[PDB]
């Protein structure tokens, strides 16, 4: 009887497939926010540069 | 409390369903909630804390009781942080989300460097 | 209110679609809204207020 | 005891039921244990270390 | 030395993380560092060279 034995083993492969695209589903989101964070950072430091205006002036004692 | 030596109240970002959508209980109350809330940085570990939902948008929960969260509703969570957890400015810290099924996400940013009443992490 | 004490009224923009066309709703009464609009600022915050639609050039509205 | 020197002290993880729901027993007696933990890492082996179970959420225990 | 002489070879330079932002470590004793500097020139070649590093400003050092 090939019937209920097949309903053993489907079950496995089931199973081990549901745990597995848990896993993607959870790596995914991890790596989504990382690459999220790159451009925003990037984005920072190009903007953040500063200036002089005027003359330098020394003092001597 | 605002300053160079401020202090964080509270923490608010807002969830929607994914593709594919299948609803998911959203239930707040502390002896039948399916979402657990983890707080944790480099000096301390909670478990388990407490928050509350504000539905925005259109909604079935204002009318009879729905509580689950299905297509076109927009949910608002704020976490509580207040009198416990102390908290304050240049600190990394992370949120993280367990829902009953689906996916685990965390949530890593950085308090600025002088706390003001409303704060943006982009 | 005009002058260096003034304050503002309202805030108006313009939208349309984008590249690979797909219908977006666009109803605004307040039970049956499916695009929410925020406010912030350094001192407050509200969420989900009040917003008008009016269609400019050809349409079937 | 943080430092360079250091070392550690305990190693949490949570767990939750997969797909198929067939429950499981989790009693951290050590005279009736159905769940055995062990630890190797490179130098030292010992079986049967203690644990225990704290529940979250939604519960009946 | 000045003139036409030698030079301590203390060449100086300063370094900063980028915008990823993940650290690395910078311990620079002999049996432990994971950083490696070598030395080239168009007639002698030496390498695993070492070096002392100083931290300046803000630092959890």
């Amino acid at each position: 009887i090939t019937a209920l034995e097949t309903a053993i083993i489907l079950i496995a492969f089931v199973v081990v497939a549901s745990v597995f695209a848990f896993t993607i589903l959870s790596a995914g989101t991890f790596s989504t926010e990382r690459g999220k964070e790159a451009v925003y950072a990037g984005l920072s430091e190009v903007r953040s540069s500063i200036e002089i205006k005027g003359s330098v002036v020394i003092i001597g004692e | 409390t605002t300053g160079a030596t401020g202090t964080v109240d509270s923490v608010i970002f807002t969830v929607a369903s994914a593709a594919g959508g299948e609803p998911i209980d959203l239930n707040n109350d502390p002896d039948d909630r399916v979402v657990v809330i983890d707080y944790r940085d480099a000096t301390q570990r909670h478990t388990d804390v407490d928050w509350s939902v504000t539905w925005l948008g259109k909604n079935d929960y204002d009318t009879t009781g729905d509580t689950l969260l299905e297509q076109g509703e927009l949910a608002e969570i704020t976490v509580t942080l207040a009198p416990t957890i102390t908290l304050s400015t240049n600190t990394d810290f992370i949120i993280e989300v367990k829902p009953p099924a689906g996916a685990v996400f965390s949530i890593q940013r950085t308090t600025p460097a002088y706390i003001e009443t409303v704060n943006d992490l982009q």
